[PDB]
């Protein structure tokens, strides 16, 4: 995408998620940020909708795969499922990739910054989805990792219902309890961001107040399947 | 369970 | 996929059609069929549901951009309706050369040539249906040659409740109605179709049954649209 | 309209 204007690739990024066209999305968006220059809100939040529906869609069948594969247990099935694996883990190191080089190193404002390090650690804890070798615990430590330091500055530098900070919670939370095997500090998480946040809404405007709730519905869904 | 979609559909 | 057996491209085919991996499934059964082999029953449709499913996609996001193309009369939409039309000219130009090498030709009963020459008609409606330029009648004029062909094979061959006569039936109505300018025609074959399939249904146990009324109630469905 | 399903669903 080096040749085609960060305008013209923002502007594709956008036609193509009307189109439902998310791999192009996503390669959009890729080359967009490969321009160097920070990302708005709005483009931040092109390149995560992009990507989260293309990984989305490899997990999706990757557990399909997956449950093929531990019913069995020819080389097809593995061999499959290894593909796709394969090319799912090629997508969550492209995302880290551009993290690293260099959204979040650039990203100073607290709205930034906690939005690329939940990214992070979301693309952290989809490669510890289909982890199993040597690295599994330092992958699942380094989701760990980004989301408490996305936590550690929202809670100083965000409201609680501020719907980054909620999205943060929720993801963390989904991390304590499907990948840490830690279902306790996943319900207290949730829990705790909830009633925060609903002691917060007084303050909000309708627009805003649509946005926390919206969050809070979905901890509150989560809490429901938990307990 | 459920993380956070990509927008707010 | 030259270096994949045969019979692991099918496996892996009606896997990735599990996982909704439409995109691997067409890769799996162009390889199939690049064997050399004639296909069976089971693997001529997992070769048109894998192709189908990939121009579908193409088809819906190419209408949303043409729309948004034709609502704006910079270059964008224009360049990336014109980056999608050529990705689905592309597929419909690959299956095409799998019909031409050499599915067709080696197809000598009734139901697999009846069912080639269908999808024959359906990839050229396809180009027809992003056709502009000088070929355009020519386009037109492929397809409804090979629904032709199709026709009179299956009038001559099959039973008028035969599901494959059925579905060319429907899809060269589709035709007339969609890309030749001729509603009446559509029409006409869609109630002669469905009024000859309607009184030979006694013939067929519970399950052909099942299959013949379910495409005469898509032909139906037509004739109510379209009426 | 409507043309031919790949699957009877
Ligand atoms: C991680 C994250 C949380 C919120 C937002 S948002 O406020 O821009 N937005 C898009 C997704 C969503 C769901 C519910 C409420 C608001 C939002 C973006 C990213
Ligand atoms: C073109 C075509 C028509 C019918 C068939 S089928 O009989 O194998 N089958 C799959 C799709 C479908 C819909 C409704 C009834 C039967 C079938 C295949 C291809
Ligand atoms: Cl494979
Ligand atoms: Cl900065
Ligand atoms: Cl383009
Ligand atoms: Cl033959
Ligand atoms: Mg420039
Ligand atoms: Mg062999």
């Amino acid at each position: 995408m080096g040749s085609m204007e960060r305008a013209s690739l923002i502007q594709k990024a956008k036609l193509a998620e009307q189109a439902e066209r998310y791999e192009d999305m996503a390669a959009f968006m890729k080359g967009a940020v490969e321009k160097g220059e920070e990302l708005s809100c709005e483009e931040r939040n092109l390149l995560s909708v992009a990507y989260k529906n293309v990984v989305g869609g490899q997990r999706a069948a990757w557990r399909v795969l997956s449950s093929i594969e531990q019913k069995s247990n020819g080389p097809e099935v593995r061999e499959y499922r290894e593909k796709v694996e394969t090319e799912l883990q090629g997508v969550c190191d492209t995302v880290l990739g551009l993290l690293d080089s260099h959204l979040i190193k650039e990203a100073g404002d607290a709205e930034s910054r906690v939005f690329y390090l939940k990214m992070k650690g979301d693309y952290y804890r989809y490669l510890a989805e289909v982890a199993t070798g040597d690295d599994k615990k330092r992958i699942i430590d380094s989701a760990r990792s980004a989301y408490q330091e996305a936590m550690d500055i929202s809670k100083k530098e965000m409201p609680p219902t501020n719907p980054i900070r909620l999205g943060l919670a929720l993801n963390f939370s989904v991390f304590h309890y499907e990948i840490a095997n830690s279902p306790e500090e996943a319900i207290s998480l949730a829990k705790t961001t909830f009633d925060e946040a609903m002691a917060d809404l007084h303050t909000l405007s309708e627009d805003s107040y649509k946005d926390s709730t919206l969050i809070m519905q979905l901890l509150r869904d989560n809490l429901t399947l938990w307990t | 369970a459920g993380s956070i979609p990509g927008r707010r559909s």
